[PDB]
C-alpha cells in the first residue's frame, strides 16, 4: 500500500525545461513541461504541492565550464526582465541564486504560491474561457552574471520534484492526443479508440 | 575543527533524492488549506471502483465507438463473447481505470471482481453461463466443459446484476466466457435485442508496485 | 440516496426543468450548475443579484418507461467540467435550464472516456430495474465561496450507454425528469 | 572521520539565505540599547492609521496641489464625489499609509474604514447621503437607488464626523459615492461653500502577504 | 556554520569501503523474504561436512576419472596408499570442499577428521594399519615403526568404517599412510579385490582467515 501514496506517486523529479543561452532567457514555471507528466496531474482536479526544482547548466557539448550564472524567481505578480540590464535583476524582492557551473547544481524549494487552497487544473468557467487565473506558480529568469557577453554557450536544465502532495476529486484520465496547453480540446474527426481492437 | 571526510558519492544529484533543499521565500505562509470534499490519499481508492470494460472492442468506427461499452445478446449453447482477465496487458481491460492504471506500474497481483448488468426488457427471461477457466486452460470447446469449471448461471429474469470474483491474477492469464445457457425468450411487443455491460473493479487485496511511466 | 464523496453539504423547494425525450438517436445531455438554476426562480433572483454563492444540490433524476422499453442511463456529476471543442460559444458553455447535446458522447466534449466516469458521484437507471437516481452532492471549490455567474461548480452528464429499444406502436420518446433541490444555500454581496 | 557527502545545491549563493555567518569584531560590544519612545514592531499598527484620502485628485498645477486634501460641498439629490474602494490600485488611495504600504506587498485583505469629517460653519446644516456598493454593482443612477444599498445618512448639523466600513476587500472592486440627501442650508454671514476630509484606515483584521519592492 | 575541515583522505574511493550509499529507488519495497529450507549463515557449516577424498589421484584419463575416487585393497605389511593433511596445497585435499574453500583463504588452523570406509564382500575379512605421523617426521620405513607412533588397526570383518583424528594442522605439514596389517583373506566365490573411499572433514574448532581471490 506504502507504494501507492500521492507522495510516491509524484516523486522522482523530472526534466520541466531546458534553457538555451547561445544572453538571458525567461521560464515561466509550468509542470506541464515535463510531457507525460500533464496526463498525470488531470487525473485529479485540486492539488497542494511544494516544488524543488534543481538546475543543470552546461555547455552543448556537456561540457563544463568556468562560468558565473543567476537564476531569480520572480513571485506571481513581479515584472519580468525585458534586458539584460533591467532594474528587475537587482530588485531584493526576487529571489537569486549564484553558482558557479563548478558547483554542483543549484537547489532551491518553492512553497504553495497560489492564492486559493488548491492548484485547480480545470476553470469550468470565464475569469478567455477556461482560464484558470490563480494557478500561476511565478517565473524563473537566467543570466550570466556580467556586463559583457559571456564567452561560452550554455544549456540550463530545470529538474522539478513535488513534495507534500494532496490531491482531490479524481475523474477520468485523458485518453485523446493533446492539442494545446491550456484548453482541453481534441481533434474530433481523428477520434480514437482508448485502446486496441479485436475481430470477433 | 570538526574532521570529516567527503565519501565517495559527493556533489552527484540523484533525481529520486528526497533531500530538504533550502525555501526560496523563508518569510511566506502559504494559505491554509481548507476542506475540500473527497480527498484521496492512496490511489487503491481509486482502483476499487467498478468501471466499464469494452468487451466488445471489435468496432473502430468513429461515429459507433459507442457501441463498445456493451455487447448484445439476442436471439442454445453458443458462445456470447470472451475476453481475459488481465488488467494490464492490451484488450479490453484498457478501458477501466484499474486497467489504465496498471500502466503506471510493473508489477500488480490480487483478485478482481467483474459484475455484469442486463439491460433488456422489464418482461424478458433466459439464462446465460458465465465459466472463470483457470490460468493456463485452454477456451472451453462448449458449454458441457464450461460448466464443469467454475462458473456461475446467470438468469436475468429474476436477477438483473451478477458478480464473478476472479480469485488472483499477477503479472499465462485467466479467461472469461459467457454462455448460451438457454435461448433469448421475450413476449410479444418487446424488442428481439438487449445488451449486457460489463463492470469490472479490484478487491480490497489489490496492490502495485515499481512505478513506471 | 448516494452521497456524494461521503460528506452532507453544511453551513429551498424543489425545481422541475423541462423534460428532455430520449430517443433512438439521442446520444446524451449535461446540465451545468448552479448556472442551470440561475436564470429561473427566486433561487435566480439571489444569483444575479449578489456577488458571493455557496450551496449544495440534491438532484433526482426519473424516467417514465413502460415494462417493454429497455435501456440504461448513467447520471453523474463531474465537479469542473470543462467543455472540449473539435473555444466554445457561450450557449454550449453555458446552457440554461435546456442542457445541451453531446456530439461525442465516447470521449464527453473533455477528451475524458465515457468507460470511466464512474470514479465520479454516480447512479444507474436501469429501465427493467429503476426509474429513479438520486445524488446528493456538496459545495465543491477551492474558495468558501464563487461567484454564480461566471463559474459553474459542476455538470449533471445524463448519457445512454445502452440505446433505447422498443416494439413499433409503443411509445417512441421517454420522457426524462431531473427535479433539484438546492440546499444549505449561501449568498454574500447585494449588489 | 565523520562521513559526509556534499548534496546538491552548496556553494550557491542564495540572496534570502538567513544562515549566521562570522562575525567580523568577535571582541565588540554593541552600546546597549535604550528605551527610544514610540517603538514599531509590525507595519500593521502604521496600517491602522487613519490617514487623508485624496478623494479630489482632479487638480495636479502646483501652486494648487493642496486644494486635493477635501473636496467641497456647497449649493438636491445630486452626485458629491465617488472612488473606489481599492488600496492598492492608482487612484486616491496612493496618498494614505495604508495604499502606499499596499505597493509594497501583492495580496493583501480585510476590512477597511473609511471616515469623513466636515469643516461648515457651526450654524451650518444639511444632509449626505453616504452609499457603498458592493463588488460588482454599478454606480447608482440615482438617490432612489443609492438609499436602497448599504448607506448611510449623515447630516452635519448634529454630528461633523461619520465613519463608513467597507466589509471587505482583496486583491472587480467596491464603490463609495456620496449624495447631496439635502440641499445646503447657511444662515445669512456664514460662507457659503463647505470642505469634507476623507480619513482611511483599515481594521484590525487586514493583513498582507507576499512583500515585493 | 558549524566548522569543519576535511581531513586526509578524503574523496578518495576504498572499494572495502563499508559506507551506506543513496537508495537509487527511495519508494521501493523489495518483496518479503519467505522460509526456504537449509540457511547458511557461515561457511564453517560447508567446512564440517564429510566430503571424498581423493586419495588415488594417479590416473587423468578422461573414461576413467572415476577411479581416483577409492584406491583398491586386494591381495603383507606392505603400503596401501599415503597422503600427505595439507587441506590447502595442491594434492588430494583439493576434491573436499573444504580443501577447496582453503584457496579462497590464506590461513587457516584446527582440527580434521579423516574416515575411511570398505567396500569389500560381507564375507571378506582382514586388517589394516592406519598410522599418522606428526610434522617433520618422515615416511616409516616398515610397519614396525608405523605401529609405534599414532595409529588404530583396522579391521573391516567387524567394522565397515573407521575415523581417523588428525590432532592439529596450520598453514612441514602431517603424513597419512596406510598399511596390511594382515593380509587379504576371502572365502570362494567373494570378489578378491576390494575398495576404500575416504571421507575427509573438519572438526568443530576449524577456523580460517584473510579471504583471498
Amino acid at each position: 500500500t506504502a507504494e501507492t501514496t500521492l507522495d510516491s506517486f509524484f516523486s522522482r523529479a523530472g526534466l520541466v525545461g531546458e534553457i538555451d543561452l547561445p544572453g538571458y532567457a525567461n521560464w515561466d514555471i509550468d509542470i506541464t513541461g515535463y510531457a507525460q507528466m500533464r496526463r498525470k496531474v488531470e487525473l485529479f482536479t485540486y492539488m497542494r504541492f511544494d516544488a524543488e526544482f534543481t538546475f543543470v547548466a552546461c555547455t552543448p557539448t556537456g561540457e563544463v565550464v568556468p562560468q558565473l550564472l543567476q537564476y531569480m524567481f520572480v513571485p506571481p505578480g513581479a515584472p519580468k526582465p525585458d534586458s539584460r540590464e533591467s532594474l528587475a535583476w537587482q530588485t531584493a524582492t526576487n529571489p537569486s541564486v549564484f553558482v558557479k557551473l563548478s558547483d554542483p547544481p543549484a537547489q532551491v524549494s518553492v512553497p504553495f504560491m497560489s492564492p486559493a487552497s488548491a492548484y485547480q487544473w480545470f476553470y469550468d468557467g470565464y475569469p478567455e474561457y477556461g482560464a484558470m487565473p490563480n494557478n500561476m506558480m511565478g517565473t524563473f529568469s537566467v543570466r550570466t552574471v556580467g556586463t559583457s557577453k559571456s564567452k561560452y554557450p550554455l544549456v540550463v536544465r530545470i529538474y522539478m520534484r513535488m513534495k507534500h502532495v494532496r490531491a482531490w476529486i479524481p475523474r477520468p484520465m485523458r485518453n485523446q492526443n493533446y492539442l494545446f496547453k491550456a484548453n482541453p480540446n481534441y481533434a474530433g474527426n481523428s477520434i480514437k479508440p482508448t485502446g486496441a481492437s479485436r475481430t470477433a | 575543527g570538526f574532521p570529516t571526510e567527503l565519501k565517495p558519492g559527493t556533489n552527484q544529484f540523484l533525481t529520486t533524492d528526497d533531500g530538504v533543499s533550502a525555501p526560496i521565500l523563508p518569510n511566506f505562509h502559504p494559505t491554509p488549506c481548507i476542506h475540500i470534499p473527497g480527498e484521496v490519499r492512496n490511489l487503491l481508492e481509486l482502483c476499487q471502483v467498478e468501471t466499464i470494460l469494452e468487451v466488445n472492442n471489435v468496432p473502430t468506427n468513429a461515429t459507433s465507438l459507442m457501441e463498445r461499452l456493451r455487447f448484445p445478446v439476442s436471439a442454445k449453447g453458443e458462445l456470447c463473447a470472451v475476453f481475459r482477465a488481465d488488467p494490464g496487458r492490451n484488450g479490453p481491460w484498457q478501458s477501466t481505470l484499474l486497467g489504465q492504471l496498471c500502466g503506471y506500474y510493473t508489477q500488480w497481483s490480487g483478485s478482481l471482481e467483474v459484475t455484469f448488468m442486463f439491460t433488456g426488457s422489464f418482461m424478458a427471461t433466459g439464462k446465460m453461463l458465465i465459466a472463470y477457466t483457470p490460468p493456463g486452460g485452454p477456451l472451453p470447446k462448449d458449454r458441457a466443459t464450461a460448466m464443469l469449471g467454475t462458473h456461475v448461471i446467470w438468469d436475468f429474469g429474476l436477477q438483473s446484476s451478477v458478480t464473478l470474483v476472479i480469485p488472483w491474477i499477477s503479472n499465462t492469464t485467466g479467461l472469461v466466457s459467457i454462455w448460451y445457457q438457454t435461448n433469448y425468450v421475450v413476449p410479444i411487443g418487446a424488442p428481439n435485442t438487449a445488451y449486457i455491460i460489463a463492470l469490472a473493479a479490484a478487491q480490497k487485496n489489490f496492490t502495485m508496485k515499481l512505478c513506471k511511466d | 440516496i448516494i452521497v456524494g464523496y461521503g460528506e452532507w453539504p453544511s453551513y429551498n423547494r424543489f425545481y422541475t426543468l423541462d423534460t428532455k425525450l430520449w430517443e433512438k438517436s439521442s446520444k446524451g445531455w449535461y446540465w451545468k450548475f448552479p448556472d442551470v438554476l440561475t436564470e429561473t426562480g427566486v433561487f435566480g433572483q439571489n444569483a444575479q443579484f449578489h456577488y458571493l454563492y455557496r450551496s449544495g444540490f440534491c438532484i433526482h433524476v426519473q424516467c417514465n418507461a413502460s415494462k417493454f422499453h429497455q435501456g440504461a442511463l448513467l447520471v453523474a456529476v463531474l465537479p469542473e467540467y470543462v467543455i472540449g471543442t473539435v473555444h466554445p460559444p457561450y450557449k454550449q458553455t453555458q446552457p440554461g435550464a435546456d442542457g445541451f447535446e453531446l456530439q461525442h458522447p465516447y470521449v464527453l466534449d473533455a477528451g475524458i472516456p465515457i468507460s470511466q466516469l464512474t470514479v465520479c458521484p454516480h447512479q444507474w437507471i436501469n429501465l427493467r430495474t429503476n426509474n429513479c437516481a438520486t445524488i446528493i452532492v456538496p459545495y465543491i471549490n477551492a474558495l468558501p465561496f464563487d461567484s454564480a455567474l461566471n463559474h459553474c461548480n459542476f455538470g449533471l452528464l445524463v448519457v445512454p450507454i445502452s440505446p433505447l429499444d422498443y416494439d413499433q406502436g409503443a411509445t417512441p420518446v421517454i420522457p426524462i425528469t431531473i427535479t433539484l433541490a438546492p440546499m444549505c444555500s449561501e449568498f454574500a454581496g447585494l449588489r
